[PDB]
């Protein structure tokens, strides 16, 4: 299931440690990404888009994004309305019903 | 409207934004691809490629932004020189860097805030564009040019030009303006003090949120971000109680007088024993009495604290109290440790009962209870004796207490200034935090060491510029908000400014929690007092505001009439003659149509009479309402719909509604100069003054 | 931009500085234009993009005032270095944990 | 994952850490995040015994 | 050598971690003493800091000096929050 090793090349063996390989990979290039501004104090600069170490971090921790959309509860069409300001969306089912 | 000359303006104006916006989505495309260029290799170093994403980044943000309601409003010139005013800088490239758009924040962007029909800068004409996110509805022109009108201009340019950045009031009635000079004064002044604004926040009170309609039409970046909308009974964070309206308990409840219950009412629950509440301990002595409860109540108010704040006192006085029993047991302890230790018992048994507590702790929660600010009113209303014990009357009962009401919403507020806070729950919070600096902690003596390094040269470690509280406070989810929610989530807020409409049915609690809002006391106010529906209201600036801004306070009164016609006027006015009048009826001019008309009905063809009414409304390019009580069909009250000007309304039975509630002669008055070109009064027997 | 094109057009394929690029060996055209070209801007000590450029190369030589503009952030690169470490430190400690 | 699974929102992970880390040009094998996403989703909550 | 931060007063405008809202301040150093300190809250309420000690209010300071509520109101009074 994991695979072969991307050392050997060979089918991976029994007992080879498999996380501590992942948390290396993933943590070495750590610093070729964008990261929160170094600065001591000042305004979010989150207002803007961040997406670098903050996204990864937000999603290993599987907290709840900041811009974050709705997803389709059910399949079927969507009828969507625009007051000042607000969006409503309805999703129709194209089987079921509510 | 309806003109094809207005649709051929419309259609260039769509084209024109179309233009602009496709300018717009080119931009966004330009600066997504060098996006993620830089983000993907950039060549350079760390420093220059952050500049760079961090640029391109407020870039895009921006420009999505402004893909909702790009253009604000032309500015036609004294030299025909279009000047399109919207929330972003657009230019062309090759003319000249030639400005297409202007930004709402540039000096040749100021005569869109700051200009007037008396004092313009160079303009001609000034418009508006009504936006759903991208197209453009509809837009109205205002003509910055064009004796009596010249009155109006200069009272008007008085009004908007003024630097005060204190309270005002502009009650100048019906008919004359009010609410567009005070929307016209708010833009002045957010377009002003944007600098001292944009953080402290707005707040705004009225029924309708259509106030807040036109901060958001010609400053997006608050009606979107930082203003706050709020009525008479949304104060609180948490509940929307409105329609539940009270008589006249409300000036008794609106009233500082009221203060006095309030505390009072806190005093009626620093309740004290009717018999010894016996110490329920099995070797020792029942010590609690009306005498130890009366030393430590008074103890307490002794220190000027509130009840939740002064808890401690209380208890820490009842345990050096107990401490009697605790070694006067006969004469002094009797115990083999009484001769040099004194107090081996003494604070065992005093420092084990807050540990064997929950008798005397749960027996003291009798005497000095910890109130939510919801409950102290519950149980204020439902019983009979504590409406006396704390001074109140005894309209206040009521059997449901959490059925709220208008009048009962600051009071809940000031309970919050009066009860305080427990001061002890965050006890998690810090074990959470230490650990997670203490990871950070664990994290930074991982990394490598001076002395331990392995390098070439000496260079600058992580150790040596942050430390572990710090590192941690940027992995912390750090949930961030608009003003607006920060705000409306909070009730010690701050903020910048405030504006009121129809002011005159505010309590004088309501401006009592307001100007606990505003320390910096730069308001708004718009109202008028002859129109007044509550009946707690003000009937006076001063009475509401000499008490926080005394002589400082400026006041306006706009003169003329020129929006209704004169006919209405002395309809109203002679309406208005009666209750204590002292009319001051502005003077209304240019009435070129029809005298109104009064037609009678006779048991049930009123039904007809409407029935038309509606049919017809929407057949000649009209737009009104039917004025009426809640029990016949089709008929709205003016308490829901007051300051909206219309084209033809209708009256249904001015007898109802004059007797539906105290002050039905104003509710009256109102309705019937609400009118620019037709009036329908609709009677069976006789009218009173109409 | 139109410096780096104009500039990798203009060098030919044996020129030992665009032949060490180009072979992968080392380097990049950004580092070839800096030197033979323009650096071009630079960055504050908050950050920000200050609008007077370089047009000076390393050829050339810099004045006086733009290779003091150029040091503001030529420090603000010895810290930077430094901060990412401990961050990657604390992903890496939660990965492995 | 209150409409998907324990099988889809793997899936978005996996996919939303490889989108970061390829935005930024760092190529890592997906089973990485594979076995980094596997120890968040080892768990169940009960409420019938 | 030493660089230092000479003596005087210096103001610095900053923003509150939770507010997000921005505020200023005033810091008095000697060469040699205590230190004088003055802020503009997240309320609106101007304070002291006298000797780096709890955050009471700035008339407390106008008066032990010897100022009448006149004199508080004449030299001040264009402003809103130091009256409130």
């Amino acid at each position: 299931c994991y695979g072969r090793s991307m050392a050997t090349g060979k089918l991976v063996d029994i007992g080879e440690a498999v996380g501590i390989v992942a948390a290396q990979s993933i943590g070495e290039p750590g610093t070729q990404l964008t990261m929160r501004t170094f600065h001591q104090g000042g305004v979010t600069g989150g207002a803007d888009i961040v997406g670098g170490l903050p996204r990864v971090q937000e999603l290993f921790e599987a907290r709840v994004p900041r811009n974050k959309a709705p997803i389709a509860d059910v399949a079927g069409r969507v009828r969507l309305e625009e007051s000042d300001k607000f969006f409503k969306i309805t999703i129709v089912p194209d089987d079921g019903g509510e | 409207m309806s003109g094809r000359d207005y649709e051929d303006e419309l259609q260039s104006e769509r084209d024109y934004v179309a233009g602009l916006y496709a300018r717009l989505d080119a931009e966004r495309a330009q600066s997504q691809r060098r996006y993620a260029a830089a983000l993907r290799e950039h060549g350079g170093t760390a420093v220059e490629r952050d500049a760079e994403v961090r640029a391109l980044a407020k870039d895009i943000a921006r420009l999505n932004v402004a893909d909702n309601g790009l253009c604000f409003g032309r500015l036609d010139t004294l030299d025909d020189a279009r000047l399109y005013i919207g929330r972003l800088g657009i230019f062309d490239r090759d003319n000249d860097f030639e400005p297409l758009l202007l930004d709402w924040r540039a000096p040749m962007a100021r005569p869109f805030y700051v200009a007037t029909a008396a004092n313009p800068e160079n303009m001609r004409r000034r418009r508006q564009f009504h936006t759903l996110g991208r197209k453009v509805v509809d837009f109205t022109d205002e003509i910055l040019g064009r004796d009596i009108v010249a009155t109006i201009q200069a009272e008007q340019d008085q009004v908007i030009r003024l630097d005060h950045t204190g309270v005002l009031v502009i009650e100048g009635g019906p008919g004359t303006g009010k609410t567009v000079v005070a929307l016209h004064r708010v833009a002045y002044l957010l377009y002003t003090y944007r600098k001292q604004m944009e953080r402290h926040g707005v707040l705004v009170v009225g029924p309708t949120p259509a106030f807040l309609d036109h901060i958001g039409r010609v400053l997006p970046s608050l009606g979107e971000s930082d203003a706050v909308f709020m009525t008479p009974g949304d104060f609180v964070p948490g509940l929307h109680v409105t329609a539940e309206d009270t008589p006249e308990a409300a000036e008794v409840k609106g009233s500082l007088k009221i203060l006095d219950v309030l505390k009072a009412a806190v005093a009626d629950r620093q309740e004290l024993p009717s018999e010894p509440i016996p110490i329920d301990l099995s070797d020792v002595t029942m010590r609690i009495d009306a005498e130890t409860a009366k030393w430590a109540r008074d103890e307490a108010r002794k220190t000027g604290l509130p009840h939740n704040e002064a808890r401690a006192e209380f208890v820490d006085v009842v345990t050096y109290v107990v401490t009697e029993r605790a070694v006067a047991r006969i004469g002094r302890g009797w115990l083999t440790r009484d001769d040099k230790h004194a107090w081996e018992k003494m604070r065992a048994d005093v420092v084990g009962e807050l540990e064997d507590h929950e008798q005397f702790n749960a027996a003291l929660d009798a005497l000095w209870p910890i109130l939510t600010p919801e409950d102290v009113l519950a149980q204020l209303y439902t019983s009979h004796e504590r409406l006396r014990a704390a001074g109140a009357p005894e309209c206040l009962w009521r059997a449901d207490g959490e059925a709220w009401t208008v009048s009962d919403v600051p009071l809940l507020d000031e309970l919050v200034d009066l009860l305080g806070r427990n001061k002890a729950a965050d006890e998690a919070a810090e074990r959470e935090r230490r650990e997670e600096e203490a990871y950070a902690a664990g994290v930074l003596d991982l990394m490598v060491d001076r002395e331990d390094l392995m390098d070439d040269e000496d260079h600058l470690l992580a150790q040596d510029l942050i430390d572990a509280e710090e590192l941690a406070d940027r992995f912390k989810e750090q949930d961030n908000r608009e003003l607006s929610e920060r705000a409306a989530a909070d009730r010690e807020w701050t903020y910048g400014h405030v504006v009121v409409d129809e002011a005159q049915e505010l309590s004088e609690m309501d401006w009592r929690l307001l100007m606990r809002r505003c320390p910096r006391r730069s308001f708004t106010i718009v109202g008028d007092l002859a129109q007044r529906r509550s009946p707690a209201g003000a009937r006076s600036w001063g009475a509401m505001l000499d008490s926080y801004v005394p002589g400082r306070w400026v006041y306006k009164s706009l003169s003329v009439n020129y929006r209704t016609p004169a006919e209405i006027m002395a309809v109203a006015a002679a309406v208005l003659a009666e209750f204590a009048p002292d009319a001051t009826p502005p003077d209304s001019v240019r009435a070129c149509g029809v005298a109104p008309w009064a037609r009678q009905v006779t048991d049930d063809d009123i039904a007809s009479a409407i029935a038309e009414f509606v049919s017809e409304e929407a057949g000649r390019e009209g737009t009104s309402v039917v004025i009426g009580p809640p029990d016949v069909p089709g008929t709205v009250p003016p308490s829901e719909t007051k300051g909206l000007e219309f084209d033809a309304v209708l009256v249904v039975e001015p007898e109802r509604i004059l007797a539906d509630g105290p002050r039905g002669a104003a509710e009256l008055y109102v309705a019937l100069t609400r009118a620019t070109q037709r009036l329908g009064v609709l009677y069976r027997d006789a009218l009173p003054q109409a | 931009e139109e410096v780096g094109k104009a500039l990798e057009e203009f060098y030919p394929a044996d020129n030992p500085i665009i032949t060490i690029v180009k072979s992968g060996a080392t380097g990049n055209l950004t580092q070839t234009r800096t030197l033979a070209g323009m650096k071009g801007l630079v960055t504050n000590p908050k950050g920000e993009f200050i609008p007077r450029p370089i047009k000076s190369s390393f050829r050339e030589g810099l004045t006086v005032l733009e290779y003091f503009i150029n040091t503001h952030g030529a420090r603000k690169g010895l810290a930077d270095t430094a901060l990412r470490t401990a961050d990657s430190g604390y992903l890496t400690r939660r990965l492995v944990d | 994952l209150r409409v998907q699974g324990p099988r889809e929102v793997q899936i978005h992970l996996v996919k939303e850490v490889q989108e970061v880390y390829r935005a930024q040009g760092v190529s890592i094998h997906d089973k990485h995040i594979e076995v980094i996403v596997r120890q968040m989703l080892r768990r169940v909550t009960i409420i019938d015994s | 050598s030493q660089l230092v931060r000479s003596p005087g007063v210096y103001f610095d405008e900053t923003i509150d971690k939770s507010t997000e809202k921005t505020l200023h301040s005033v810091k008095v150093i000697p060469g040699r003493g205590a230190w004088l300190e003055f802020d503009v809250d997240k309320r609106d309420t101007v304070g002291v800091r006298i000797d780096r000690k709890r955050r009471q209010p700035v008339t407390v300071l106008l008066k032990a000096l010897g100022w009448t509520n006149e004199q508080i109101v004449e030299r001040f009074g264009f402003s809103e929050i130091m009256m409130g």
